[PDB]
């Protein structure tokens, strides 16, 4: 039952400072030491450092040295690691792992990690855009698309039909357009689908409170 | 209930960044081994050193051993962090290891840790524990050590078939060294006045030194200590409580294996003893 | 610091197949190395520290190897189950570092990209942007190259690009490729081309449209 | 904590003189290891001892054999002087024999 339970996710500007906890549960705190490791959007894992739960005493691996600090509160079995201004290769999933010092630090128990987002930019609603095929097409299959442009912050949710429609579709990881989000999903049906039956493209942005649906419409003149 | 091989490990550390591990190797008596802090690679004391194992078998073994002596140190300054009292320098590590060889197929393997000249960490069954009485701190760094199962792992497999099957090897093979019968060579001497019997050059140790007069053991003779020669064979002296006028009549007896039932009998006189 | 350079960062294996991925520290480190196992969305999870130990929790098999400098996880027959990303990590001295990680994806054969290109929307040009989208979907290798072009010169600036994870289920790629432009500049021009470069073809797939036709 | 060296003196072979022999210094008992041995020809230190490969015995306690080829005499006193962490002064045993 050796469990490291963490602070919820983090959304902050640069400059700021973060503060994530980390309970441990299942052992006797001052017997491991705790570790953190740094995982930033696809990047791989690097160590922080640790912290000694008997003595209190840090080290911190030299690319974290300042900025980056580790407390703990031995009576509530609790780690902290705190970082002070906050910048943007800051950005990422910050995982505790309780290890016997360095020498035996294989990491066996992990933190569900915390994920902190380093952004400026203030909410925003998304703008929906309706892809059609080009003006006028042979092929058995024909592919619909929708673009999703300039919100914050993650997530956002395309659905096709409500739902009603998943087989053939491709809804892309998002990607930061300047300051905020863009991101886009295809769909792929047969010829006799469309535009006899109609597909509407739903997304949603909770941090917006936005629902909004388009349907994909041939083009004119 | 015959031949025991042992493997001794000193370890000395001084600073945080100075320390230093020698170690000696054992078959009864005799020397087999040397692995000096400098020395990259152990040392034959003997031709037969290596036993029945193949050079290629000999290199895995030094190579696990050279693992062995760097991780040891390394192990040991970070787990002193963690000590009791804090940070205690300087700080020696004994290491007494091998197995007790009985007659048939029978041995019982041994590795038995002292902290500062104090008996206080064995390995047994498979794991490390610390003995009844050993120091409170201990606790965690056992604790820390036993969660490394690969080291676990191979000190099971040492201990249970490494060093039996080697040592088969070593008695095999110094069979003619082992066996060997060194004759002793007597002779007498002198806040107790006493005569001195000196008795040197014997093996094997079982040895029967006793003052005597005619048929007459005399119950007073001190036996001393057994002193190893630099030619690996014995020293000793068996000595006796004696006035001025009590010397005459006296002789020293010496029963040994290798007399062949020829007991040393040696008459003292005016310092000129005879035989 | 001891570095921990991870031969690959990833490659494809047929199902069923032996893997091997080999981790090479910088200086020996006497099997203080531990392996992890990662998939997108989960926690690293430890599968051999050690340099061989395995975790009662993990399959027999995987298999840890290797001395000195150089060490190898193995698994002897691939599983679905398997693919992530594999981490080796020294524990030898402080600093502790991780390798960069490899990936293990699925072997298929080969599959051209469907490619489908789609003009600004009604709705974004009447507000000031256009942005011309361009699906290239389902193919394999994820080896891809895209390429725009307006009126047969080359574009380098203005395009976003993304990429999916290997398809749990059919073992394709598939990529998004965006040109966002104003709409003034948009209407300058006459064609609009994705093109796109991949192993399946030895000339480039070529999707169009004349901005002034239907 | 320490424990004090205990130097034992001893010939190879019976003393007689004119006829080569090996000296004995064997120092035990003591802790820690690191210990300075000499032997000694009437005052100055003999250049050519041999020194054993330090061991310890059931005990724990360290011991160690020095030695040195040397041929006897009328006028010859041979010593063994051992300086050990334990002791403040260097101990000098003499070696000891009927003339
Ligand atoms: C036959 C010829 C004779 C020559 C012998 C010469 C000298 C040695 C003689 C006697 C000493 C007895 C030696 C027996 C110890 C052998 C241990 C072998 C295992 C080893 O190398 N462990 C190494 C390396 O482990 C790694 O490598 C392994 C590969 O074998 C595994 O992959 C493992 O998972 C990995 O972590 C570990 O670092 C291990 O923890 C070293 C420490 C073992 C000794 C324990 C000491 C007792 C505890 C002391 C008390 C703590 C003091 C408080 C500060
Ligand atoms: C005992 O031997 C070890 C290994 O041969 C020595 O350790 C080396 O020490 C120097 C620092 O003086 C380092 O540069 C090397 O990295 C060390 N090598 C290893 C493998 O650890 C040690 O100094 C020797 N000790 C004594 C007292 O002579
Ligand atoms: C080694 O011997 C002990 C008994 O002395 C036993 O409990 C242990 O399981 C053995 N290990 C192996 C690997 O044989």
């Amino acid at each position: 039952q050796i469990q490291l339970v963490q602070s919820g996710p983090e959304l902050k500007k640069p400059g700021e400072t973060v503060r994530i906890s980390c309970k441990a549960s299942g052992y006797s705190f001052t017997n491991y030491g705790m570790h953190w490791v740094k995982q930033a959007p696809g990047k791989g894992l690097k160590w922080v450092g640790w912290i000694n739960t008997y003595t209190g005493e840090p080290t911190y691996a030299d690319d974290f040295k300042g900025r980056f600090a580790f407390s703990l509160e031995t009576s509530a079995s609790t780690a902290y690691l705190e970082i002070n201004n906050l910048k943007n290769e800051d950005m990422a999933t910050y995982l505790c792992a309780s290890a016997a010092g360095i020498r035996w630090a294989w990491f066996a128990w992990w933190g569900q990690g915390t994920l902190v987002t380093v952004s400026a930019a203030k909410t925003t609603a998304p703008s929906v855009y309706p892809l059609a095929p080009v003006c006028g097409t042979t092929g058995s299959s024909v592919t619909l698309g929708c673009l999703v442009k300039g919100y914050f912050p993650e997530p956002v949710t395309l659905t096709w039909n409500s739902g009603s429609l998943s087989s053939g579709v491709h809804t892309f990881p998002a990607v930061l357009q300047s300051d905020l989000y863009t991101l886009s999903s295809s769909v792929t049906v047969t010829s006799s689908t469309w535009p006899s039956q109609s597909i509407t493209c739903n997304v949603a942005h909770p941090a917006s409170s936005t629902k909004v649906d388009k349907k994909i419409e041939p083009r004119g003149p | 209930k015959n031949y025991t091989f042992r493997c001794l490990q000193m370890s000395s550390f001084a600073n945080r960044s100075w320390s230093r591990t020698d170690s000696v190797v054992w078959l009864g008596d005799l020397q087999t081994h040397r692995w000096s802090n400098d020395s990259a690679t152990i040392s034959f004391t003997k031709p037969w050193s290596q036993g029945k194992l193949s050079n290629q078998q000999w290199e895995k073994l030094q190579h696990m051993f050279q693992v062995y002596r760097v991780s040891f140190t390394r192990d040991i300054q970070e787990l002193v962090k963690m000590m009791s009292p804090k940070e205690d320098y300087p700080i020696e590590i004994q290491l007494s290891a091998g197995c007790e060889m009985y007659p048939g197929n029978a041995s019982e393997s041994f590795l038995h840790v002292a902290f500062q000249g104090k008996y206080v960490v064995r390995f047994w069954g498979t794991s490390w524990q610390t003995v009844p009485g050993a120091p409170s701190w201990l606790d965690l760094p056992i604790k820390v050590l036993n969660a490394d199962q690969g080291t676990s792992a191979t000190v099971q497999m040492l201990l249970n078939d490494t060093c039996p099957l080697f040592v088969r090897g070593l008695l095999e093979a110094g069979k003619s060294d082992l066996e060997k019968q060194e004759k002793p060579v007597a002779w007498l001497s002198s806040g107790h006045r006493q005569l001195v019997c000196h008795v040197s050059g014997f093996y094997p140790k079982p040895v029967w030194v006793m003052w005597m007069r005619g048929d007459q053991e005399q119950q007073g003779t001190h036996r001393g200590d057994f002193l190893p020669n630099a030619d690996e064979t014995w020293y000793l002296q068996a000595t006796l409580d004696v006035e001025a006028g009590e010397e005459a009549g006296l002789a020293c007896r010496v029963k040994h294996s290798s007399l062949g039932g020829q007991d040393i009998i040696l008459y003292w006189h005016h310092h000129h003893h005879h035989h | 610091d001891i570095q921990m350079t991870q031969s690959s960062s990833s490659f494809s294996v047929s199902l069923g197949d032996r893997a091997t991925i080999t981790c090479k520290a910088s200086e020996d480190i006497y099997n203080r190395i531990a392996w992890y196992q990662q998939k997108p969305g989960n926690v690293p999870r430890l599968l051999i520290s050690g340099a061989t130990s395995l975790e009662t929790g993990v399959p027999s098999r995987f298999s840890g190897s290797g001395s000195g400098k150089d060490y190898t996880l193995s698994i002897t027959s691939l599983q679905t189950e398997d693919v992530a990303t594999y981490y080796c990590q020294h524990y030898w001295s402080s600093p502790l570092t991780f390798g960069a990680g490899t990936k293990l994806e699925l072997k298929r054969a080969d599959a051209a990209p469907t490619v489908s290109i789609f003009p600004p929307s009604s709705e974004q040009l009447t507000s000031g942007g256009a942005s011309v989208v361009c699906f290239l979907n389902n193919f394999y290798p994820k080896d891809i190259n895209v390429k725009w072009k307006i009126d047969g010169s080359e574009r380098q600036n203005g395009v976003l690009n993304s990429w999916t994870d290997q398809d749990s289920k059919d073992s394709t790629y598939s990529m998004s490729s965006t040109l966002t432009l104003t709409k003034d500049e948009y209407e300058r021009h006459n064609s609009y081309t994705c093109e796109a470069t991949h192993k399946t073809s030895t000339s480039p797939i070529v999707k169009s449209f004349n901005r002034n036709e239907c | 904590i320490q424990k004090t060296p205990q130097i034992q003196v001893y010939s190879r072979h019976p003393p007689e003189n004119g006829k080569p022999n090996i000296l004995n210094c064997y120092v035990t008992q003591f802790h820690p290891p690191h210990i300075e041995i000499q032997m000694l020809k009437n005052g100055k230190k003999i250049p050519k001892v041999e020194m054993s490969d330090m061991s310890f015995s059931k005990d724990w306690s360290f011991y160690i054999l020095a030695h040195t080829e040397f041929t006897p005499t009328e006028t010859d006193t041979y010593a063994c002087r051992v300086k050990h962490a334990s002791m403040a002064e260097p101990k000098t045993v003499y070696w000891d024999r009927d003339m």
